[PDB]
């Protein structure tokens, strides 16, 4: 009896088996069709996205992303499975019940569990204790964690991430002429950003660098043969994580969002925190990233703090792999409600056993 | 968060490594081996893999009673350990020190940069090489 791992994505549901080093499923969180059968048949109706910065807003499209999990992608009968799901931090009571209410009488689990997606992160690190920069595709949070339970009263919640990074790639490429309009162009936008962009450790330096020589010029084959060059462009797009102002967002930025959760914790964990800063997410992914927020923390905290940056390899699936792991021991089922208890107490019940 | 403690303890009971733990002043050690927790034998005691992850209870006096417990919970991470031993030696760290009531103290050891309250539990300390395999299923 395997058990199922689901993490509900902005952007990207990532599902698969308890057990496993890596999730199975990995399919876009929209609904038109679902997934990569909707952007085939994309000229014929309308894709909306059921989870946008992290918390599910429309119950029938989400209904039908997990009977596409479910049927569709892993090919599982739900009703043989128990299921983990993932959820953002500061997650409502009532959204919490209906994804209970959902895997019951909809899916008809026999256990379910919600657990948050920055523990399981934490926990896939290999740690107990530390901030977690969760950046994905539709929100980037801050969740401090300490002898393996959050603290939400210190989380922060920023609505920017891989979405808009995408969009504000496409804004700018048009200075040098390009026009990437369509859906089809907004992947490429997407794979160019995956592929070619960097954080820099220094802004401006890379901008008078950028504008001094050609070295920082990369060049992208499009699929139609086309052949583009891109310069500043390579870093002016991550930049918007420490600067939200680049796309006229009033808000800190990463490294002022981390160093703003930290302080909003006790001073004696606060050592523990700045050594144990665990990047999750897709967004995290950009080259040099860690280098940078390791140079602007430093100069935010004190100068005899021990700073560490943690980038773990495959921490596009860390939210996953950490729900793959706890999944896998039985202490931690034994705490799931089983169908009998939902059947007796209710769809209240995911606030008296899932934390 | 006082019905969290209340699971979170029920949970802690389904645990057989833990029966018997923290009872008597000492070391005790645990290895995790494909998630789950197996006890290491008293004669390899002192004695890590380089590729696995452990756990270390150390029940002591503390200076503030002599007749009295203190925990000191270790989780060690080898240098080549894989993602699932690392994580559920976290968790499980966290799971003992719910089931002794919230008193250990947890504390985070890596191959080589081990702190001077986890080497002091050794006269000693030696890093073999290998390990149990991980239990992680590969995804091709
Ligand atoms: N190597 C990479 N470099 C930059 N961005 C990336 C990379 N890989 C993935 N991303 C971005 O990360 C986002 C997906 O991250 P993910 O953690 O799956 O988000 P969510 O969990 O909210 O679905 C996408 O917007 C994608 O563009
Ligand atoms: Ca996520
Ligand atoms: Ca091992
Ligand atoms: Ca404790
Ligand atoms: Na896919």
């Amino acid at each position: 009896t395997t058990a199922l791992v689901c993490d509900n994505g902005s952007g990207l549901v990532k599902a698969g088996f308890a057990g496993d080093d890596a999730p199975r499923a990995v399919f876009p969180s929209i609904v038109g069709y679902v997934g990569d059968e909707a952007q085939s048949k994309r000229g014929i109706l309308t894709l909306k996205y059921p989870i946008e910065h992290g918390i599910i807003t429309n119950w029938d499209d989400m209904e039908k992303i997990w009977h596409h999990t479910f049927y569709n992608e892993l090919r599982v009968a739900p009703e043989e499975h128990p299921t983990l799901l993932t959820e953002a931090p500061l997650n409502p009571k009532a959204n919490r019940e209906k994804m209970t209410q959902i895997m019951f009488e909809t899916f008809n689990v026999p256990a379910m569990y919600v657990a948050i997606q920055a523990v399981l992160s934490l926990y896939a690190s290999g740690r107990t204790t530390g901030i977690v920069l969760d950046s994905g595709d539709g929100v980037t949070h801050n969740v401090p964690i300490y002898e393996g339970y959050a603290l939400p009263h210190a989380i922060m919640r920023l609505d920017l991430a891989g979405r808009d990074l995408t969009d504000y790639l496409m804004k700018i490429l048009t200075e040098r002429g390009y026009s990437f309009v369509t859906t089809a162009e907004r992947e490429i936008v997407r794979d160019i950003k995956e592929k070619l962009c960097y954080v820099a450790l220094d802004f401006e330096n890379e901008m008078a660098t950028a504008a001094s020589s050609s070295s920082l010029e990369k060049s992208y084959e499009l699929p139609d043969g086309q052949v583009i060059t891109i310069g500043n462009e390579r870093f002016r797009c991550p930049e918007t994580l420490f600067q939200p102002s680049f796309i006229g967002m009033e808000s800190a930025g990463i490294h002022e969002t981390t160093y703003n959760s930290i302080m909003k914790c006790d001073i004696d964990i606060r050592k523990d925190l700045y050594a144990n800063n665990v990047m999750s997410g897709g967004t995290t992914m950009y080259p040099g990233i860690a280098d940078r927020m390791q140079k602007e923390i430093t100069a935010l905290a004190p100068s005899t703090m021990k700073i560490k940056i943690i980038a773990p390899p495959e921490r596009k699936y860390s939210v996953w792999i950490g729900g793959s792991i706890l999944a896998s021991l039985s202490t931690f089922q034994q705490m799931w409600i089983t169908k009998q208890e939902y059947d007796e107490a209710g769809p209240s019940i995911v606030h008296r056993k899932c934390f | 968060t006082e019905l969290e403690k209340k699971v979170k303890l029920e949970a802690s009971q389904h645990e057989d490594a833990w029966k018997g733990a923290g009872k008597q002043v000492g070391v005790e050690i645990w290895r995790i081996q494909q998630f789950k927790v197996v006890p290491v034998p008293k004669k390899h005691h002192g004695s890590f893999y380089t590729g696995d992850s452990y756990i270390v209870l150390s029940t002591y006096h503390p200076k503030t009673n002599p007749d009295k417990l203190a925990y000191d919970v270790h989780f060690w991470l080898g240098a080549f350990t894989t993602q699932d031993e690392a994580g559920t030696a976290a968790y499980k760290t966290v799971e003992l020190d719910d089931y002794l009531g919230g008193l250990p103290v947890q504390y985070r050891e890596v191959q080589g940069y081990e702190s001077e309250r986890f080497l002091s539990l050794f006269p000693g300390l030696r890093i073999l090489d290998g390990g149990v395999e991980t239990g992680f299923h590969h995804v091709e």
